[PDB]
């Protein structure tokens, strides 16, 4: 859904997470692993970038006299050569790191649904909204022990089989 | 701090914001 | 603002399911995480856990297999459901808002009071309120010193107020001490200008929520 | 699963200078932690988050200092009103947990108390018990002693005692001394004496009563 | 059937951001790292004594000129301020060399 | 990151497209969204890199007299620093850009397929060959559907279904 | 990006490659084609990286008397600022270099993932750790087939067929 269809409002607790809908009923719930890593990584990011840009210690503006003139326009250049520099590394820095905080993040999202699938494979068909829908019953305990990476797909293989191979 | 002649430079920190 | 009060019926009996409910104004309780957080008196903090309206909770596990948190969106609270309370489980507890998504984690800004919730197979003793005598038998100059005594009452939730909290300077209302009896005893003490003596008069305003007993009682010199 | 030592348990330090307390954590946290400055009987108040963001409107003086395992909280000037029992949460992984807390205590001149008794009321009396307070206000440190002399003859016990924490503004603590003794309305003998023993005082103090 | 769902967060944030593909970005989070407010506060620095020459010029001041004794006794300062068009320089025409060093 | 396979010369009107095949014949057909898209993001970006090149008022050179030497070799340093300066940006935003430039291409390329494969999962058959084989018939109203993101899979799923099975 | 678990000590002899368990035995092997061209690209990226850094040299300082304190001021700003910005620009291609790095890597993964999965479409079947279970057995000329990318699917896809409906 990084560009395919929306955003959730309704999930506050993290960047990244699961909405599920089981007999039990529906809700949502941030996934804190890849939130927490994604945290992290823009964190490091955010303060290698600003940080590192120190100068040295510069009283700027000189004036020069009147057989000074070319001494004074080079100085007056030099001050706004390195406006311009300094300006420029800030600007295409700030242009380039948005675009690949995007793409981190969508990057993000691909990855944790890769995860989901690849748990699920059979016992479960793929809705095309970044969705799953299962061949047999997701419990509260099931949704979970998907969330925390653990899922058990021998254990629902069987009802999974059957429920599929009538489905189709 | 620095002084550009920028005017503006928030940089993002999340990603884009799509509601429904 | 956003303000969490605290209602818990406290000495629960030691094979009872405590009911806790925190009321919530300033928020719309649907779109925010609630949670529930707990310490022994000295003792240190614990967290027992979060709950949401459209979203799946989380407790300790220590706790997990005996908590329920229910929301009321018609009525803005949260409530804590746990079953057969242990002698270890009195404590004091505190409900909290679980803020949004910040880039530096979610962050708990909003806080209850704290209301105490003892184990107790004894009973809602009401609490007998005794006036403090003048420090005029202690010559202090302009300071003299008024007050009142809380005795014979087990229950430890007791509030102490002045005047209906009128006066707000010099007060030195006491940690209550567990008598012999198995009662607690609890003074209270305001330092006083011994001219106003006359002037004004003191009442003290005591309000032990558990026997629900509401005592006032004025100091003369 | 995450154990916390919050190393020391209690401080006393004088105003303005520098105070410290490491949040030891059992296992990698990365930054998350927040601070949290419980003052007495009050909801704890929310002093650091991301164990290096000064939440708005707290003064400057508190720095968060760590990540990983190891973390500092950092007050560079103690002020009084900075008394309070201080602890460390961590929201990396659940269950939540806090440290034990360390109190922050702070080191003044030594202050002699203000003493002043207060005789049984007679409503009490009635009731067939009976109770005198010795009061001590505004003392420090903490460490007194508060004898009851009856009919010239120390109480071996009968007496409880309780002490107010250090007053936020003054910093300076107060004591009662409650003899609950009842011979039906103490109708035993008539002279009754608080021996105050304080460091500030270069001898003991007793004020007394008798009978109405 | 059952249906778990996976997808990122939103909120009412209205904060655009550019980058070189594409231009006011909204996202739900982000740092503004330009402060752009010089304040009507403008006053000194470490709480010392920033002096005004007035109508004198450094010159004027450095030298004397007579009537730039407003300025006698003002010892100490974080920095100091000179109008572009003062009064009081070097009053008898002349110059004082190297100046601006 | 890198993902090619061939190019199509008669595909003249965009970027990205299709190669329809089906009883009605067989043709090119440009996807004008993506390829949109495309043109949008490098014109954009573009323009950001080269319009953030402004230019000052600076006459470059300047000739000192004998007693301003190294005043003059200061100025020369600083006339050849700033040379040096936006020669090597200059290069390494091209570099980095045509890299960039080439991998967005790429993923757009990655972006279409999978929109194609969400559309039709099981009534058609991938091949290696980045194509889709239908399991039934897809006409030009088939394929427009498909083209414009609004196929219809059930539509089709019985027919694709026992074509599909029929094939064992 | 999608990146991977485990790590593979034992393969000594390339960036990239297989761990084939057939009948006869097991292995590590290298992919010498993709670690080949990702050797070339990363030699090319350090070697452009590195020679845009090579310019002129200068005898960096100069020194003024006593009446030029200020083009003696002028010209250590000089100095110090190409410092700046030369340090600033060698730190962040660094930084940025090596995270495009790891992640040019981990699209090889994905590319040379993808080619074996495309070459075996059915007659395996997906591990999920990154891997592939054979539906018919693959023997060493088999293996070496889609090793090189010249895997014959039709040769057993009869095996395959009829040993995975066995399965289910």
């Amino acid at each position: 859904a990084g560009f395919i269809e929306g955003g959730w409002t309704g999930m506050v607790d993290g960047w990244y997470g699961y909405h599920h809908q089981n007999e039990q009923g529906s809700g949502y719930a941030a996934d804190l692993k890849s939130t927490q890593n994604a945290i992290d990584g823009i964190t490091n990011k955010v303060n290698s970038v600003i940080e590192k840009m120190n100068t040295q210690f510069t009283a700027v503006g000189k004036e020069f006299n009147h057989l000074e003139k070319r001494i004074e326009n080079l100085n007056k250049k030099v001050d706004d050569g390195f406006l311009d520099i300094w300006t420029y590394n800030a600007e295409l820095l700030v242009l380039l790191e948005n675009e690949r905080t995007l793409d981190y993040h969508d990057s993000n999202v691909k990855n944790l649904y890769e995860k989901v699938r690849s748990q699920l494979k059979n016992n479960a068909k793929e809705i095309g909204n970044g969705c799953f829908e299962f061949y047999h019953k997701c419990d509260n305990t099931c949704m979970e022990s998907v969330k925390n990476g653990t899922y058990d797909y021998p254990k629902y293989s069987e009802e999974a089989k059957l429920n599929r191979e009538e489905i189709d | 701090p620095k002084y550009v002649k920028s005017t503006k430079l928030r940089l993002a920190t999340g990603l884009r914001n799509v509601p429904s | 603002q956003v303000q969490l009060q605290e209602s818990g019926p406290g000495l629960v009996k030691p094979s009872e399911t405590l009911s806790l409910t925190c009321s919530v104004s300033g928020a719309s309780i649907s779109s925010y995480y609630w949670i529930w957080i707990r310490q022994p008196a000295g003792k240190g903090l614990e967290w027992i856990g979060r709950f949401y309206t459209s979203g799946s909770p989380n407790y300790n596990p220590s706790l997990r297999s005996r908590v329920t948190m229910s929301v009321d969106t018609s009525k803005n609270q949260f409530s804590l459901k746990l079953t057969s309370v242990t002698a270890a489980d009195t404590a004091v507890y505190y409900c909290a808002r679980e803020e949004h998504i910040t880039f530096g984690g979610v962050i708990v800004r909003y806080w209850g009071q704290g209301t105490l919730v003892t184990v107790s197979s004894a009973s809602t003793k009401g609490p007998s309120v005794f006036p403090l005598a003048p420090s005029s038998k202690s010559t202090s100059g302009g300071t003299a010193a008024l007050g009142c005594l809380v005795k014979d009452y087990f229950p430890e939730p007791v509030t102490v107020s002045w005047n209906s909290g009128a006066l707000t300077s010099g007060v030195h209302t006491f940690p209550a001490v567990l008598q012999s009896s198995g009662l607690y005893s609890l003074s209270s003490v305001v330092t006083v200008p011994s001219s106003s003596l006359g002037t004004q008069t003191y009442i003290c305003n005591v309000n032990h929520k558990p026997s629900n007993t509401k005592v006032d009682k004025r100091v003369e010199p | 699963d995450i154990q916390m030592t919050q190393s020391p348990a209690t401080l006393s330090a004088s105003v303005g200078d520098r105070v410290s307390i490491t949040c030891r954590a059992s296992q990698s946290i990365s930054s998350w932690l927040a601070w949290y400055q419980q003052k007495p009987g009050k909801a704890p108040k929310l002093l650091i988050y991301k164990a290096s963001s000064l939440e708005s409107g707290v003064p400057s003086r508190f720095s968060g200092s760590g990540s990983g395992s190891e973390f500092t909280l950092t007050i560079s000037s103690l002020q009084p009103d900075d008394f309070a029992i201080y602890y460390c949460q961590q929201y990396n992984s659940y269950p939540w947990t806090f440290g034990q807390g360390t109190k922050v205590e702070i080191k003044r001149t030594v202050a002699a108390p203000s003493v002043f008794i207060f005789p049984p009321s007679d409503e009490q009396l009635k009731s067939g018990t009976a109770s005198v307070v010795c009061l001590l206000n505004n003392f420090y440190p903490r460490e007194a002693k508060v004898q009851w002399k009856v009919d010239n003859a120390l109480q071996s016990g009968n007496s409880q005692e309780s002490v107010t924490e250090q007053d936020s503004k003054d910093s300076t603590y107060s004591l009662s001394s409650t003899l609950t003794l009842s011979k039906a309305d103490y109708e035993k003998h008539k002279v009754y004496a608080c021996e105050v023993t304080h460091q500030g005082l270069s001898s003991p103090v007793t004020k007394s009563f008798n009978r109405g | 059937g059952d249906t778990l769902c996976i997808g990122y967060h939103a909120n009412n944030s209205t904060d655009t951001v550019d980058t070189l593909l594409e231009k006011n970005v909204t996202v739900t989070h982000s740092v503004n790292l330009l402060e752009d407010k010089h304040n009507g506060k403008l006053c000194s620095i470490n709480g010392k004594q920033p002096i005004s020459l007035g109508d004198c010029s450094f010159a004027g001041w450095i030298l004397g000129n007579p009537m730039c004794d407003d300025l006698i006794g003002k010892t100490s300062w974080s920095y100091i301020v000179e109008k572009p068009n003062p009064t009081n320089g070097i009053c008898y025409p002349g110059t004082l060399e190297d100046e601006e060093e």
